[PDB]
């Protein structure tokens, strides 16, 4: 029984491909979702900062004009507020407003902790556009605030730096050149070398920098002798447009699964 | 190594008299400066009526199971007490210990006039025991002849308010194993001035008048000092002093005669380990030589040890005297009718000792202080303090003979190379600005030779300290005995990191993906189960058999390491199965280990500096390859039951989805295709692509292997190589058109051979960019449609980018669609559908 | 983090909402006049003159990126959001400016804060149409009440807290 | 009534510890290092002041590879790898290594054969057992609570020098706060730096 064996076992292997199935038919019957493209930046920019030593600060996005504005060296009269920029909480003159941008949270964090600082905060921020392409009135906002003894522009710029290696990979790099802000003095404008992509690496302006001015340490009670301060802030919707090749902002902001799918789970 | 706090205490008490502590600050001085104190026993209190006895007669009774003993016991004031006793280490005439009627025992035990064996037994003679003395064992304590007279208090003679610490001595520390060492510490410790006994004013040295006996040795075998005196005419029938053969118990040692008891009692004192020869019983030169191949000894114990090339022996010319450093040989050792004695005081090589007495199993006490190097300029003192003694006790000369042995040439001075350290290099390393003159005070204590130069110490350690040898030998000296508490805690600053890297994401990203999915995670073992590949049926070639292999395993039938992870995750599926947890998903990620030539070890490179590029490259691939995989194991009900439904059991297709999940977590796109692969089923398995690149499997096992495993019947598994699928970051920027989408349904005939994907993919390509999404709906066969052929059914949704798609342009698409798939797998287009 | 990776992997696609409610949104959900959830905080230069409300709950701004999705064909949906609501407790009361040459006292941070509407961190889900696709296994599974349950459940095992769930109106 | 018709998983606790260590020490600026179980004795012992005749080796604790003399072994600690990291990188270095490890200890309930462990390099201009103990101090607050300190008591180990063992304070429970013995560390000796 050699051949008994031998035919005893062909019907036997036949018996498993009788048994046989496409395997290539579709198995995901939980279809996947997707954390949004903005959380997800939002993420990886909160952990490239966690990594450095830095914390995430978080606060309120109806916030007092005593922090939006008083403490960040930006008064009523100033060339400039709300007539033209802000959501305003009703009734006028309420001292209520949306928040322009994340540092009223960094001013909240200079209030409630020791020195030194080192500090991250990033969230929804609200500022008077219509939506187009490369606008939203909604949008999410990352800053930065490093108060320390003996920080320089130096420092400013080797944070910066590390920041657009983490997003933009080990070739980028940023260069800064003279602004305006209330809340700084000296101002920069931050633009960033893109090389990985754009078509051809070109500078695209990313955000704005500068040293924490000393009417700002002064309102938080920090002595501007002995400390000094940095930060910087840049638009999510802003870096994911330019670095991703993303022409239509109104694609981030609407809700359609289509956008978000392509990106993954963000497990 | 344990001793007696009273000793310790006594040695100290020399150079500092009063000096006296409680057990808890010694133990915690001891932790603080070094030692490890694994237990602080004082000796166990007794109450009440325990006293010295002697026995004035003994009674054998008969008829019970063992022997039993009816003792007459001279208690004291010509009292004589009754006594049952178990034991026979004992005669007529021996002073022994009763606990009588009233007393109380450590652990609680009231002794009471009980009747026992038919006799009345007013109390117990005492083991060591039963009175917390010393360790157990057979038969009760005797006490040498003129330590106590009958009736004398036991807790006085035995000294039971003495305490024994149980130290772990670290082996960099090996001049700390004796009360010499210890006592040593302790002065350092409590700032104590102290006097060595181990030094000529505590030990006067003996005359040296010709040698003691005749000695060759081979130099190459690392001895560096060899020393022998003679003591003659001793009473072979004398027996150590009661305080003798107490302290040798409460350091774990048992007496047996004044020869031994004597050498072992200068170990514990001085920590030179010694060793007492029957000079009658020797015949020749002693020599000091390697063992030969074959060669065999016999030592103390009976037992016929297997020798080896590297083991230093001492030979006389009849037979073998010692292993070297281990432990003495039968053939001249000291037995009942022993007169003259030759007393060996040797120092051995350290790593000689270590690789003989790890070999042979024999950590003796002498081996385990040679281990770790035994102070050389102390030999002669020891074997003089040795034989003094040993002739005081037994009663015979201590012959003016001397051999002593230094090396050749001889060594005079046995201190190691000075070091050359900065006087402050201590705080700095601390960073603690110790009182000025702290790091040359502790290093003198510790009995260093200092001397300044400016900024610059010079330190010489002394012979007892071999370990002392670098500057960072001398800050933990320094550093240990002003205390590691007064060290601040200070956070460094850390650089801006990086963070985790892409394969430490993903990996985390995996198994939370996987964890999300009902897969329960397990730490694989790396070690195969005995012939797991005979039962999965794989042939003899089969790659994953190349093991690597262990050699010392925990199981002598697990020793290959895996080549994949399967078999430690259905082992775990299997002890899930046999608890009664029936429906269970299991995972793992780990490394395999994939051997690629031979077990290739490269040779020792030198550690004075770092290896080079090419050596680091040559080390890396001797090493197997080791990537990171990926796996999973299925079996029982999928989704579980319960008022939706009875379930779903598991299937090929669950696996699949998991590709697909670790997939969708690594942001890859694979592909499956059909594949036989054992331990999988030959129809239901399928290869898993990147790209071009196959990165494992999935699928069902084949029932098969099934069986014969004893798994669960349909259990499902997956397999994935980590390392083969490639990073990917990608930059989406998804078209998003608002436009209305066209929906139609597609259904087309095709080989049954032909996979779905097929199909799929033909009908996108020809569709082109009007096609934003395709899904397979139905599978249909039938007689009607042909016996080998099936009934696909694709849901089409177009949408154009810039307009609202007319019906007649997707109908166009469609066309397209059905036309790139009746020229890529011949199918045929059954009918299609405007989806409602 | 771990409630969005937990939601994402079940089928979920995060929205970033918007703080903007549509006009009558309470009015098309039938609320009683006195419900909190119409104690609305306003703002008064909207884009949009009829949507100055800002939200009480994030179900207004779901429910829009909903019907978006469903308008355009994508009928099998399941959405969510983490973001903040703005609930006043009295009227809008602003605090008077402080003197920023120095920093604000305890008690006036204290003032300011209590001045501001709650905010807490909400998150929420919408599901419509089906919630298994339809394949080869069969004709999938619509969308169901108790995928809703399932989704506390989600959040639940995500927060590491237990949950119960009691009938209500 | 359940709606839990994909019931949940679980990583392993062992995992989500390394886990959550590992990210402790990311936040503090420290990167985490990796390599081969199986792994030449030239990195787990040599390299690591460790030699061959040294009182100890695998005569008693490393699974060896065969065959007898081919100086490959499962490592018996993450120590090889940092010691990888230490030729492979620029310094400083600032290093968890967090990975299987092998010890010939028979599986009971206060031992595994297979087990995990981490291990934790500074090596920079000027560092210190201050510096030392304020990491250790970090990394038990990290997993043990804000009142969670560590004291150090000298030991011996042949890659440091000072060495010490490691107790931490745990309050948060153990039934009423004690010390725990929960590792080893000391200050890297100098002949590890030069090899
Ligand atoms: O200084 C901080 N951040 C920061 C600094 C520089 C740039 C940026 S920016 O890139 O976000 N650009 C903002 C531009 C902008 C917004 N409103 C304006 C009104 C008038 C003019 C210009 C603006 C952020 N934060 C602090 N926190 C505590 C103390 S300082
Ligand atoms: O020094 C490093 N790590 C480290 C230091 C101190 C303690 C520990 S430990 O807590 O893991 N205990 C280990 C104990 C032990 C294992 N085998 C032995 C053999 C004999 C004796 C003792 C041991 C780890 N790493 C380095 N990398 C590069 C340069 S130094």
């Amino acid at each position: 029984d050699e051949r008994l064996a031998t035919l005893r076992a062909e019907r036997d292997a036949a018996v498993l491909v009788a048994e046989g199935i496409d395997v290539t038919l579709p198995s995901t019957r939980v279809p996947a979702g997707a954390r949004h493209p903005i959380i997800m930046l939002a993420e990886h920019v909160a952990d490239t900062f966690i990594a450095m030593g830095w914390e995430l600060a978080e606060g309120p996005e109806v916030e007092t004009e005593q922090f939006n504005f008083d403490a960040l060296n930006f008064p009523a009269d100033h060339p400039a507020r709300g007539e033209q920029d802000t959501f305003y909480i009703a009734p006028e003159d309420s001292r209520q407003l949306l928040r322009t941008h994340t540092s009223p949270v960094q001013i909240r964090t200079l209030l409630a902790r020791e020195l030194p600082v080192y500090i991250i905060s990033i969230g929804r921020t609200f500022r008077t556009d219509e939506l187009d392409a490369t606008h939203t009135p909604i949008f999410h906002q990352v800053e930065g605030l490093a108060v320390d003894r003996g920080l320089s522009m130096a420092h400013l710029r080797g944070t910066l730096d590390a920041f657009a290696r983490a997003e933009f990979g080990p070739s980028a790099r940023t260069r800064i050149r003279p602004h305006f802000f209330p809340f700084t003095e000296p101002s920069a404008e931050v633009d960033v070398w893109f090389a990985n992509k754009i078509g051809g690496a070109a500078w695209v302006e990313w955000g704005g920098c500068g040293m924490v001015h000393p009417n700002v340490l002064r309102a938080t009670g920090i002595d501007p002798d002995l400390y000094s301060g940095f930060a910087f802030g840049m638009g999510l919707e802003r870096t994911l447009q330019f670095r991703n090749g993303i022409p239509d902002m109104r694609d981030m902001v609407e809700g359609d699964v289509r956008f978000s799918l392509p990106f993954g789970v963000g497990a | 190594m344990r001793l007696p706090y009273s000793w310790l205490r006594e040695v100290v008490a020399v150079g500092a008299s009063g000096w006296d502590v409680t057990p808890g600050e010694l133990e915690q001085t001891l932790l603080r400066i070094g030692h490890e104190v694994e237990e602080v026993i004082p000796l166990g209190p007794v109450d009440g009526p325990v006293t010295v006895g002697r026995v004035a007669d003994i009674e054998e009774l008969t008829g019970y199971k063992k022997p039993i003993r009816a003792c007459a016991v001279d208690i004291g004031d010509r009292q004589y007490r009754e006594i049952i006793c178990g034991a026979t280490n004992f005669a007529v005439g021996d002073l022994v210990v009763v606990a009588l009627p009233g007393a109380t025992l450590p652990g609680g035990f009231t002794i009471s006039a009980r009747k026992a064996y038919g006799r009345n037994s007013d109390g117990m003679i005492c083991s060591a025991a039963e009175l917390n003395l010393g360790a157990d064992h057979s038969g009760i304590l005797v006490l040498p002849p003129g330590a106590a007279e009958p009736g004398a208090d036991g807790a006085g003679v035995l000294g039971l308010d003495d305490v024994v610490f149980h130290l772990a001595i670290t082996p960099d520390r090996g001049y700390c194993m004796s009360v010499r060492g210890l006592a040593r510490e302790l002065a350092c410790a409590y700032d104590l001035d102290f006097v060595d006994p181990a030094s000529n004013s505590r030990v006067p040295p003996l005359p040296i008048e010709g040698p003691a006996w005749p000695l060759t040795v081979q130099p190459e075998t690392g001895v560096r000092r060899f020393a022998l005196r003679p003591v003659i005419g001793i009473d072979p029938a004398a027996v150590s002093p009661w305080w003798l053969q107490r302290r040798l118990l409460l350091c774990g040692i048992r007496a047996t005669c004044p020869a031994v008891d004597v050498t072992n009692y200068v170990m514990l004192e001085l920590g030179h380990p010694m060793h007492a020869h029957d000079r009658n019983r020797i015949s020749g030169t002693l020599g000091v030589r390697f063992a030969r191949s074959g060669e065999t000894a016999v030592t103390l114990d009976g037992i016929e040890r297997k020798l080896d090339t590297a083991d230093v022996l001492i030979v006389d010319d009849a037979a073998t005297a010692a292993i070297g450093g281990v432990m003495g040989a039968a053939s001249t050792e000291v037995r009942a009718d022993s007169t003259d004695v030759l007393l060996e005081a040797a120092i051995w090589d350290p790593a000689a000792v270590s690789r003989t007495q790890r070999r042979l199993h024999l950590p003796s006490e002498a081996a385990r202080r040679y281990e770790r190097t035994v102070d050389p300029a102390i030999s002669v003192a020891a074997l003089d303090r040795c034989a003094r003694l040993l002739a005081d006790i037994a009663g015979g000369e201590v012959s003016p003979t001397l051999t002593d042995w230094r090396g050749d040439p001889p060594c005079d001075d046995w201190s190691p190379p000075p070091i050359r350290m900065g006087v402050d290099v201590p705080d700095r390393i601390a960073g603690v600005a110790y009182p000025q003159g702290t790091t040359a005070r502790r290093l003198a204590q510790i009995g260093a030779v200092v001397t300044h130069d400016g900024d610059t110490l010079t330190v010489t350690p002394p012979s007892w300290r071999p370990d002392l040898r670098q500057p960072a030998d001398l800050v933990e000296e320094v550093l240990r005995l002003e205390g590691l508490e007064v060290i601040p805690s200070v956070l460094p600053p850390a650089p801006a990191g990086r963070g985790l890297t892409a394969g430490q994401q993903r990996r985390r990203t995996i198994g939370r993906s996987l964890a999300l999915s009902g897969y329960v995670e397990i730490l694989p073992t790396p070690f195969l189960p005995a012939g797991v590949f005979d039962l999965w049926g794989l042939e003899a070639d089969d790659s994953r058999r190349m093991t690597t292999r262990v050699l010392n395993p925990l199981e002598a039938d697990r020793p290959q390491l895996a080549t994949t992870l399967l078999p430690a995750l259905l082992e775990a599926l299997v002890r899930n199965v046999s608890r009664g947890l029936v429906d269970v998903a299991l995972f793992a990620i780990a490394q395999v280990v994939q051997p690629t030539e031979q077990t290739r070890g490269v040779g020792l490179i030198p550690v004075d500096r770092r290896p080079t590029d090419d050596e680091i490259a040559m080390l890396d691939a001797s090493l197997p390859r080791q990537p990171q995989h990926v796996a999973a194991v299925l079996a029982g009900l999928r989704e579980p039951r319960g008022p939706w439904g009875p379930g779903r059991p598991v299937e090929a297709a669950d696996a699949f989805e998991a590709v697909r999940i670790i997939a969708r977590a690594s942001r890859v796109d694979v592909t499956l295709r059909p594949a036989q692969y054992l331990p999988w089923h030959p129809g239901r398995c399928a290869q898993v692509f990147v790209g071009e690149s196959s990165v494992g499997h999935a699928g069902q096992l084949h029932p098969a292997v099934i069986e014969r495993s004893g798994l669960p019947k349909g259990t499902c598994a997956v397999e994935l190589n980590l390392d083969a699928i490639p990073c990917s970051a990608p930059l989406p920027a998804p078209r998003v058109s608002p436009y209305p989408a066209v929906f139609q349904d597609v259904s087309l005939v095709v080989a049954a051979d032909i996979p779905a994907q097929a199909v799929a993919d033909a009908v996108r390509a020809g569709a082109g960019d009007l096609l934003e999404d395709i899904a397979l709906f139905d599978v249909f066969t039938g007689p009607q449609i042909g016996e080998h052929r099936k009934s696909l059914t694709f849901a089409l949704r177009f949408r154009a980018p810039d307009r609202t798609l007319t019906e007649d342009d997707a109908s166009a698409a469609r066309d397209a669609a059905v036309q790139s798939a009746a020229e890529r797998v011949g199918a045929v287009l059954r009918g299609w559908k405007l989806a409602a």
